[PDB]
DNA sequence: CCATCACTCACGACCT
DNA sequence: GGAGGTCGTGAGTGAT
């Protein structure tokens, strides 16, 4: 037709403007050229970009074995350490173990795994450093580490055992924070009025703990002259399918006194089988 | 008077220079050679960046001396999945080469188009992605599809969804490091070590027909103890509505519908664990298999800004 | 070996 | 004069 040709010349006009922008991104990001305003000639920006390309070293791969260890150790966020096998003791430690356990580096140092684990943790961590020959190199733990500012973490620890390049052999490893994370406060109960679940917002509430109302009739915990209109309405929420009441009775709570308190309630039904799943309450504190 | 043979030079100069450059990229020459000079000109900024990135900090490496034959060159092969290390603007910084396991191409041959995150990730993404590398908490997860091979898309049925986890670290000093942080990250698939993954098995109302035995990690219940248990006796009040609206997307006049959600589940002792969980139908109308991703608040955070643009744009 | 749209090289006039 | 970067066009090629 007519535009065989000029297609052409934009896909070339595409490809020059690639370039340019990338010979830019090279005017950018080099040191020996990010010290000026003149964006020198091309070939010269080249030429220092040859130049920062014969500064460090690395068939192949594309970084070198301390690249790879500084991300790895980010991405698996946490600190790598070296334990010696046999005596426990730490040759050495990343100064990551400052922000994920909160002990300084020099703590860490000389001191021995043991001491900065929990004492009943510290058979296993022996039965995972004894080498006695059992692929069958790696280890993984699950401990508990000692934090620093009674107070410890669960660490998952992975590593390898390794006869350094009585320290024989030594434990080279990395420990991964397994972390998994007023006026009002929610409670679950069943069908029949007994508590399946309690937010531990009760504590300031009404003063009990979770488990000191885990099983027991919401009634129970009600003013004798108020049990009827609180049976009543738990009834009734059974009924009304989703809908939300609500009702005011007096509570008792853990020093004896009597509470005013506005609950709130609903069903919560499973989208499959229509059966009460339980009955979510929202207890409001309001006299 | 007479530009050719003039003008020659300085096109054979820096295409003389350009080739100085390929002959030294870190990579094989069994394909150094099918390098267009667009690659070398495309693919060298991204080692450039490497370098002058990691020249410019503080000797912060972990270990010196410790592993220092090969073994940090094969634990990667045995990570499920693929580290990937950018700007916040979204070019490349690292890519290694294990990507030609998970997408079944190789880092010679993605990034040969173009500089950019952009240029591996589907265009369907974009937006999402840009949201979470701009929105200080040094801690960043989000889910995205990638390109993937004509080798897989022959045995896979379509682009491969992603789960980045990662976050923005310290800056060196620089000019383009300057306002612009490097973030390092984790990518793993999810359509099938640092993967936390227990997995479980419900029926038609989102009770507990069976759990992985990896689950008294993430939640201090045994799988003797949670078998039969109403899914939903598990979750916080406050995702009720989320669960319950993908548990009907769940349940429809047909099966094999992908079921994304970001949840807490009470561990034994009561503290709330982030579960992301991906529930599918592995058949219609038969049995519900879930994977399940426990995070820490910042990552489920972000997930779920992922999730609500995502139905957002519906 | 021979078209085909598509890459990806090189070229020589021709501005800033 | 003398760099140094662009542009529309010609051609060599790796590919279904």
């Amino acid at each position: 037709s007519k535009f065989s040709r000029e297609n052409h010349s934009e896909i070339e006009r595409r490809r020059r403007n690639k370039m340019t922008q990338y010979i830019t991104e090279l005017s950018d990001m080099v040191p020996t050229c990010s010290a000026l305003a003149r964006k020198p000639d091309k070939l010269t920006i080249l030429r220092m970009a040859v130049s920062h390309m014969k500064s460090m070293r690395g068939k192949p791969s594309f970084l070198t074995e301390q690249e790879l260890k500084h991300l790895i150790l980010e991405a698996a966020d946490g600190f790598l350490f070296v334990v010696a096998a046999e005596t426990g003791r730490v040759i050495y430690v990343s100064d990551s173990v400052t922000p994920v356990l909160n002990q300084p580096q020099s703590e860490w140092f000389g001191s021995t795994l043991y001491e900065q684990v929990h004492p009943d943790d510290v058979e296993k961590l022996r039965e995972q450093l004894c080498t006695s020959e059992n692929m069958g190199s790696r280890r993984s733990f699950i401990c508990r580490m000692r934090c620093g500012n009674a107070q410890y973490a669960v660490v998952h620890c992975t590593g390898y055992i390794k006869a350094w390049p009585g320290s024989k052999y030594c434990l080279v490893a990395i420990g991964r924070l397994q972390v998994t994370s007023p006026t009002e406060f929610l409670s679950r109960h069943n069908s029949d009025g007994i508590i399946t679940f309690v937010d531990p917002r009760c504590i300031s509430v009404i003063g009990y703990q979770p488990q000191d109302l885990l099983g027991k009739d919401i009634l129970e915990f009600c003013h004798p002259e108020d049990q009827s209109h609180l049976r009543e309405s738990f009834q009734q929420v059974v009924k009304l399918k989703g809908q939300v009441l609500s009702v005011m009775y007096r509570f008792r709570t853990k020093n004896r006194e009597w509470l005013l308190i506005r609950t709130s309630s609903f069903t919560f039904q499973n989208p499959y089988s229509d059966e009460i799943e339980y009955v979510t309450c929202t207890n409001t504190n309001v006299k | 008077r007479s530009t050719k043979g003039a003008s020659k030079a300085r096109r054979d100069q820096i295409n003389a220079e350009i080739r100085n450059l390929k002959e030294l990229l870190p990579l094989a020459e069994a394909d150094k050679v099918r390098l267009s000079y667009l690659h070398i000109m495309s693919l060298a900024c991204i080692y450039t960046r490497k370098g002058v990135f990691f020249a410019g900090g503080t000797p912060l490496a972990g270990p010196t001396g410790l592993l220092s034959a090969q073994e940090l060159e094969d634990i990667v092969a045995a990570l499920p999945g693929f580290l990937l290390v950018f700007t916040a603007e979204g070019k490349l910084l690292y890519l290694s080469e294990s990507v030609s396991e998970h997408l079944g191409h190789s880092m010679v041959d993605l990034v040969a188009q173009g500089d950019s995150i952009y240029d591996i990730i589907d265009p369907a993404d974009h937006l999402t992605v840009r949201q979470q590398l701009t929105m200080l908490d040094a801690d960043r997860l989000f889910r995205c599809r990638f390109n993937t091979s004509k080798s897989l898309r022959r045995q896979s049925s379509g682009n491969k969804l992603v789960l980045i986890r990662g976050r923005f670290h310290a800056h060196p000093p620089g000019a383009y490091w300057a306002g612009n942080p490097v973030f390092t990250a984790f990518c793993a698939p999810l359509e099938p070590l640092f993967l936390a993954m227990f997995q479980s098995r419900h029926a038609k109302d989102l009770a507990l027909l069976d759990v992985s035995e990896s689950v008294l990690i993430y939640l201090g219940f045994e799988r003797s103890e949670l078998l039969c248990k109403s899914w939903y006796g598990l979750l916080h009040p406050e995702d009720l509505a989320q669960a319950s609206s993908q548990h009907y997307r769940l349940l429809a006049e047909s099966g094999d519908i992908q079921a994304e959600m970001v949840v807490r589940l009470q561990a034994k002792h009561g503290g709330w664990t982030w579960i992301y969980c991906m529930l599918y139908s592995e058949g219609p109308e038969g049995p519900i298999t879930a994977n399940n991703y426990p995070i820490s608040d910042t990552e489920a955070w972000s997930l779920r800004q992922q999730l609500n643009s995502e139905d957002t744009q519906a």
